[PDB]
C-alpha cells in the first residue's frame, strides 16, 4: 500500500497486506552476527627463514614478512614501518597484472561484508604450515599496543621469542599436526574497534594518518622457526554497532 | 552463535571468554 | 454383485461392475492443503475441474508381448484443451499440487485371455526412447502414440547416438519392469475384471509443482499376459482411461502458457 | 589410571567451522567496557529489511537510482526486474549485499517506489509481479493477469509493493551459474496505467526512486562466500 | 490358498495358512532402511597435483577432478562443464575394454540398490589419502548450489580454497593420519532428493538435460595439495519414499 | 590437569561401520521441510513382501513372467524352482534384489500364481515343495509325497502358496559359490493334476504368471554388498 | 540406525543433525 | 574397481577398515559378531558332508 | 571372563557384543 | 604409597592390583 518514504523508514510487509495472501514465515537464526562471524576465514599469510635458536628480526620477502598485525582490516608495512601497521587501502602485489595477490593482509570475507561502524569481540587465531615438513616454531602473541620487545637473546641458542612473559606457543615434532590455534581476549584500549574507517587523527598534533585509529586491533604475532604458515581468523562473541553500507560491487 | 556442545567448556568462563563488564 | 460400482466426481460418474476395489497407492489420498511454500492463498476447490475426464489409449493386438506398454505423463496428458477447466486453469497458473484418481476400462470376453498391468509411478521417464535425441518440451510429456517395446529400458535409454551406447551399460532412467509390480497397481485380468481403480496422493521433490518443467506422475498400462482368442472372436481390444485430478490447488496465477 | 582411546581417522584436521572453541592464551582479562554504546543489531535480517537504491540504466547507460515517466502510456514496462537475489538491478542493495553471504531465502520482498515529480504532476502506475512458467508478460494485459496493485499519485509519496514468495519449493537459491526453477522467480514490472499528467509550466519527466529489501517474513540461511571479484 | 492379484495386493502368509505349520518369526531390525544406509561406502575418488598454497584450478587428469559433486547418483564433467555435473547414465573409462572403472564418480552400492524414488538424509563424508606419504592438503566444502568462488589468492602463498568462510578442512603433518570425515545436514532447497530418475527439466525454457534435478546434491568439495583421495559418504538418518524398482541384473 | 591416555593399537583406523558420528561442520542447519510427502516407508523388509515377477524360459530361451499350460498332463513338472534366493529365476524379484544385499534369511516364501487363460477354461494344478535329502522329486507321486496344495481353476484368478520354512539352521545364507544344506533348501514344482480344459473358440495356451515374495514371517540380516557385475 | 553409543553425542542435537522441521 | 585409482575392497558396504599416514601405530583390531548360520561351532570335526 | 574395566562400555551392549536370543 | 589421583582407577582393582588373599 502507499507509504512516505521521508519519513525515515517505512513498514516491513508481506503479501498479506496488498492480496489475499498468508506470511510464510518459517525460523531461523544462521543470519545472527554472532552465528555468522563466529567461523574461521583465512586473514593473513607468515614466511620465516631463520631457526627456533636464533634472535628474531624483522624481515619482508615478497610481501611477506615474519610478524602479523592482529586486525581483519588490511595491514602491511607502511612507509617502512619497522612492523606492519593498518593500512587505509589495499594494492596488488604485482606492480603489472593488475590483478591479486594483494600485498596486504586482511580477511577478505571481513572487507567485503562488514555492514557495521564499530565491531567488538574475542579473536580465535589459527596458524598453519603450508607444507607437510615437520614443524619446528616459536610464536609470540603481543597484547594491543604493548611493546613488542625486538631484543637479542639473553642466552646462546635459545629462542629470543619464548623469552618473554607474553603468551607464546612453542609446537615442534614429528608427533605435531603442523598448525596452531588459541583464543586471546579483546584487549585493545578502545571500547569498540573500527570495522571500516576511523574519521580522525591517532596523535595530539594531527600528523598520523588520517583515517586509522589508535590501537585498533588485537595485537600481533611474531614468528621463528622455517617455514610459510596461513592465518586464520575466528570472530567469538561478535557485537557489531552502527549499520553502514557494504563495499560497492561492480554492475553486471 | 556456533555453540553446539554439550558438556560444559574445559576451561572456567572467565578465562574461555574475554570478562565484560560494565563502567556504571 | 458387490462388484457393481459408481463413483461422482463433479458432473461426471464412472461405472463398472467387475471392479476388484479401489487401491489408494501408499494408503494415502490428495487432501488439497495449500503448499507451504507459497505465499498467495491458491485457487482451490474448482468443481468444474474435480472431474475425471475420459480419453482412449491403445488397442491391444495379438503382437504386444509382455512388459510392452503405453505411458500416461500426468498433468501433462489433460494439459490440452480437452483438459477442460482443469486445464485452462492449470495453463494459467505456475504450481499446481494434486492427487489422481483413476480407472483404466478394457473389455473383451470368457473367449479372450490374457492381462495388463495397470500402476502408477512417480518420476517415471516419460520421454521418447526412438531416438537418440534430447527430450524437449514437446516431446518428453506425451501420451504414447504406440505400444512401447520393453527391451530398450531395462538397463536405461542414453541420449546418445548407437556407437556410444556401446561404452555405456546403465542410464538413470532404467526401468526393471520385472518389479514395476512394486508400484502402485492393479491388474485387468479379461477372466476376470474390465476395470482397474486407482488412486495415488501427491509427491514431488517439493511442496508444489512447477508442471511446465515436471510431470511427476506417470499412468502405465503394460501387457503382462498376451492377447489371445480364436477364429470368429471380436478382434477389436481397446483400452481407455477416466482420469481425475484430486482436489488440485493452484499458486501463482499468471498469463497463460502457449 | 590412564583412559585407553580411539583416535579418529581424521585426527589433526582444523575443521574451520567446528562448533567448538579452542585453547585461552590470555584469560581473565575484562573487555574494555563498551555499556556506553548505540546502535547495536543482533540479526543480519535486519539490514536486509532495510529499502537500498536499486540500479536503472541512464539514457547513456549509467546507472541511477531512478526511472522516468511522462505524459503518455508505453506499451512497454517502464523498468523490469528479475525476481532473483542475483539481478543486477539491485546487486548494490544491501539485501543483495548480505544475500551474497547466505546460500537460500524465503519470504516477502519489498519494492519501494518513491514518486520525486513535482506536487502538481499526478498519474497511475500498475505494478506487477509474473510468476514463471509462461515467460515475462509481452502486455499490460499479460502483467494485469498476474499478481499486481495500482499505485495512484497524491498526498502519499511512497508505494509499498510486495513480491509474494511464490515457489514451488521452500527455500530458493542467491545465485546461480545457469537460471533454475528454484533460482529465478519471474519478474517485477512497473507500467504506466494512466499517463503522467500536469499543468504547464512542470517538467516533462518525472523521477521514481526505486528501492528494495526483505519484507517482513523474508529470511536467509547458510553462511557462505560469494564469488570473489577485484574493487573497481 | 486362492486370492486374487488384480486387487493391488494379497496376503502376506506364513505356513500356518495352508499347512500344519506354526508362525517362525525371529525379531531382526537390521533392514531398517536407516540402519542399512547407516554405513561408508566408497562413492567417489579425487586427485590435486597443485600445492596447498596455490590458486585452486579445475583440473581433469585421467578421469579424475580435483573437486568434486556430492551426491551418490553419477557425476562427472559434462559437455566440458567446468566442475563435475550429475550425469544421467555411467559409461566406461576405457573407450575399448568394454569393462569397469567407469569414468564418472557414483555410490556403486546407492546405484545398484535403490528401491525408492525419493530420499532424505544428512551425509557424512571421509577422505582419504592413496597413499602413505604425509598429507598437507585443504578441502573446502560449499553447501548445495552456493558459490563455487574459483577465485585467484587474495594473499600471496596462501591456500585460495581456504579463503572463504564455507567450511573448509585442512590437514597436515606426521602427527595425522592421512584421512579427513566430517558430516554435513542436508542444503539442498528440495525437500527430498530423486534417488533415480527426474522426469523434467531444470529451468523455465526446458532446455537443461532431461532426467536431472535441479540442485539435487549435498554441495561440492574442492581440494587443494599434492595426492589423490578416495571419498566415502554415510547416508545419517536416511529416509526413503515411494518404492520403486532395482537396477536389472542379467539372468544367470 | 590433562588426562593420561592409553593410545590403543588402532589409531587414525577408519572403520566404515563404526556405530558412531563424526564431527559436524555446519551445524544448526534446518532440513528442508518435507512434511507434505507421502510414500515413506522405513524397513526393507516391506518391499521383500511385494509379489515381484519370475523368469520363466520361453521356447526361444527367452525370459516371460509365465508358463503355458494347456489340454493335458504332462508326467514332469510344468516349472521347477529351486528354493534359494540365489535362483536365477527370481533373479529380478524385489525379493531377490533386496536379499542380495543381506547375508542370511528366515521365514516364509510366497509364490503367486495368477491364472490369465480364459474365464471358460478350467483345471487343477497341484503345487509342491520338496524338502531336499532325497533329490528333486521325478514324478507326481514323488511331489505329492511332500508338501503341497491343489489350486483349482475358476471365480478368484490367483493362488498364494507358501513355501513352509523347513531347515536344519534357524538362518539360511542368501547366496553361495557351491551349494550347501545352508544354502539351497529344495524345489518347488506346479504340475498339472488335471488338464486345462475349455469348449470351442479358446485357445489351446493358458498363461500362469508366476510371482514371489517374502512372507508374513520372513525376514532377512547382515547387510553386505553383492557380486558387482556389469549392467547390460 | 547404527547408533550404539552409551554416553551422549559430544555435539548438540542441533549441530550433530540436520533440524527436521514441518512447514506446518 | 567401480572407479579408477580407488582401492575396490572400499568399495562395499561391507564392514572395512582404513589405516594409513605416520600418525598410526601399524595395527587394527576390532571385534566381529558371531555370523554363522549354525548355532554352534564344531571345533575339531564334524562327521559329515555340507 | 578377562571384564576388568570399572566405567561401562563406550557402545551399546547390543553393538558391542552379539545379541543372544531364544528361539523358544 | 604414590596414590594421587583423584578419579578411580579405569580398571577393576582385581585386574589392576593383585588380589591379596589369606590361606585362613
Amino acid at each position: 500500500g502507499v507509504d512516505n518514504a521521508e519519513k525515515g523508514k517505512v513498514s516491513d510487509d508481506n503479501a498479506s497486506t496488498d492480496f489475499v495472501a498468508e506470511p510464510v514465515k518459517l525460523p531461523e537464526n544462521q543470519t545472527r552476527v554472532s552465528f555468522f562471524y563466529d567461523r574461521s576465514t583465512l586473514s593473513s599469510v607468515l614466511q620465516s627463514t631463520s631457526d627456533v635458536s636464533s634472535k628474531f628480526t624483522p624481515s619482508t620477502a615478497k610481501n611477506l614478512q615474519n610478524s602479523i598485525l592482529l586486525t581483519p582490516l588490511p595491514s602491511d608495512i607502511v612507509n617502512n614501518s619497522v612492523l606492519p601497521e593498518q593500512e587505509r587501502w589495499i594494492s596488488f602485489a604485482s606492480p603489472t597484472t593488475q590483478k591479486p595477490p594483494y600485498k596486504t593482509k586482511q580477511d577478505w570475507n571481513f572487507i567485503m561484508f562488514s555492514p557495521f561502524t564499530y565491531y567488538k569481540c574475542d579473536l580465535e587465531v589459527t596458524l598453519s604450515k603450508n607444507d607437510r615438513e615437520t614443524i619446528s616454531s616459536v610464536v609470540r602473541y603481543v597484547p594491543c599496543g604493548a611493546p613488542s620487545d625486538l631484543s637479542d637473546q639473553t642466552m646462546p641458542q635459545t629462542p629470543s621469542l619464548a623469552d618473554t612473559r607474553d603468551p607464546h606457543m612453542w609446537v615442534v615434532g614429528q608427533g605435531t599436526t603442523n598448525q596452531i590455534s588459541f583464543v586471546i581476549p579483546y584487549t585493545s584500549p578502545l571500547s569498540v574497534l573500527p570495522s571500516v574507517w576511523f574519521n580522525g587523527f591517532s596523535n595530539f598534533d594531527n600528523s598520523s594518518r588520517f583515517g586509522v585509529a589508535p590501537n585498533a586491533d588485537f595485537g600481533r604475532l611474531l614468528l621463528q622457526g622455517q617455514g610459510t604458515f596461513s592465518v586464520h581468523y575466528r570472530y567469538k562473541k561478535m557485537r557489531v554497532f552502527c549499520p553502514r553500507p557494504t563495499v560497492f560491487i561492480p554492475w553486471p | 552463535g556456533n555453540e553446539g556442545v554439550i558438556i560444559n567448556n574445559y576451561y572456567s568462563n572467565q578465562y574461555q571468554n574475554s570478562i565484560d563488564l560494565s563502567a556504571n | 454383485s458387490d462388484r457393481v460400482s459408481s463413483d461422482t466426481a463433479g458432473n461426471t460418474a464412472t461405472n463398472t461392475q467387475s471392479t476388484v476395489g479401489r487401491l489408494f497407492g501408499f494408503g494415502q489420498r490428495h487432501k488439497g492443503k495449500h503448499p507451504a511454500s507459497c505465499a498467495d492463498t491458491a485457487t482451490d476447490k474448482v468443481l468444474a475441474a474435480e472431474r475425471y475426464y475420459t480419453i482412449k489409449l491403445a488397442s491391444w493386438t495379438k503382437t504386444q508381448e509382455s512388459f510392452d506398454h503405453i505411458r500416461v505423463p500426468l498433468p501433462h496428458a489433460l494439459a490440452g484443451e480437452n483438459g477442460g477447466v482443469f486445464s485452462s486453469t492449470l495453463r494459467r497458473h505456475y504450481l499446481c499440487k494434486c492427487g489422481w484418481r483413476i480407472q483404466v476400462q478394457c473389455n473383451a470376453s470368457q473367449f479372450h485371455a490374457g492381462s495388463l498391468l495397470v500402476f502408477m509411478a512417480p518420476e517415471f521417464d516419460t520421454s521418447n526412447h526412438s531416438t537418440e535425441v534430447e527430450p524437449r518440451a514437446d516431446t518428453a510429456f506425451k501420451v504414447d502414440a504406440n505400444w512401447q517395446k520393453h527391451a530398450q529400458i531395462l538397463t536405461g535409454h542414453a541420449y546418445v547416438n548407437t556407437t556410444t551406447k556401446v561404452n555405456v551399460p546403465l542410464a538413470l532412467n532404467h526401468q526393471n519392469f520385472w518389479q514395476w509390480t512394486t508400484y502402485p497397481h492393479q491388474i485387468l485380468n479379461l477372466r476376470t475384471n474390465t476395470t482397474c481403480d486407482l488412486e495415488v496422493p501427491y509427491v514431488n521433490v517439493c511442496p508444489t509443482s512447477s508442471w511446465t518443467q515436471h510431470a511427476n506422475w506417470t499412468l502405465v498400462i503394460a501387457v503382462l499376459t498376451p492377447l489371445q482368442y480364436s477364429q470368429g472372436s471380436a478382434t477389436t481390444i481397446e483400452i481407455t482411461a477416466s482420469i481425475q485430478p484430486v482436489k488440485p490447488v493452484f499458486n501463482g496465477l499468471r498469463h497463460t502458457v502457449v | 589410571s590412564p583412559f585407553p582411546v580411539t583416535v579418529r581417522e581424521h585426527a589433526g584436521t582444523f575443521f574451520s567451522t567446528t562448533p567448538d572453541t579452542t585453547v585461552p592464551v590470555y584469560g581473565n582479562t575484562i573487555s574494555t567496557p563498551f555499556d556506553y554504546m548505540c546502535g547495536e543489531f543482533t540479526d543480519l535480517l535486519s539490514l536486509c529489511k532495510i529499502p537500498t537504491f536499486l540500479g536503472n540504466l541512464d539514457s547513456n547507460k549509467k546507472r541511477i537510482p531512478y526511472f522516468s515517466a511522462t505524459n503518455s502510456t508505453p506499451a512497454t514496462p517502464l523498468v523490469t526486474y528479475q525476481v532473483t537475489l542475483s539481478c543486477s538491478c539491485m546487486a548494490n542493495s544491501m539485501l543483495a549485499a548480505v544475500a551474497r553471504n547466505f546460500n537460500q531465502y524465503r519470504g516477502s520482498l519489498n519494492y519501494l517506489f518513491v514518486f520525486t515529480g513535482s506536487a502538481m504532476t499526478k498519474g497511475k502506475f500498475l505494478i506487477s509481479y509474473t510468476p514463471p512458467g509462461a515467460g515475462e508478460p509481452k502486455t499490460l494485459d499479460q502483467a494485469m493477469q498476474a499478481t499486481y496493485a495500482i499505485w495512484d499519485l497524491g498526498l502519499n509519496s511512497s508505494y509499498n509493493f510486495t513480491v509474494p514468495f511464490i515457489s514451488p519449493t521452500h527455500y530458493r537459491q542467491t545465485s546461480y551459474n545457469t537460471p533454475t526453477i528454484t533460482s529465478v522467480d519471474g519478474w517485477l514490472t512497473v507500467w504506466q496505467l494512466t499517463p503522467l499528467t500536469y499543468p504547464l509550466g512542470v517538467p516533462n519527466d518525472s523521477h521514481i526512486l526505486t528501492l528494495v529489501s526483505g519484507g517482513d517474513d523474508f529470511t536467509l540461511r547458510m553462511p557462505v562466500t560469494f564469488t570473489k571479484y577485484v574493487p573497481q
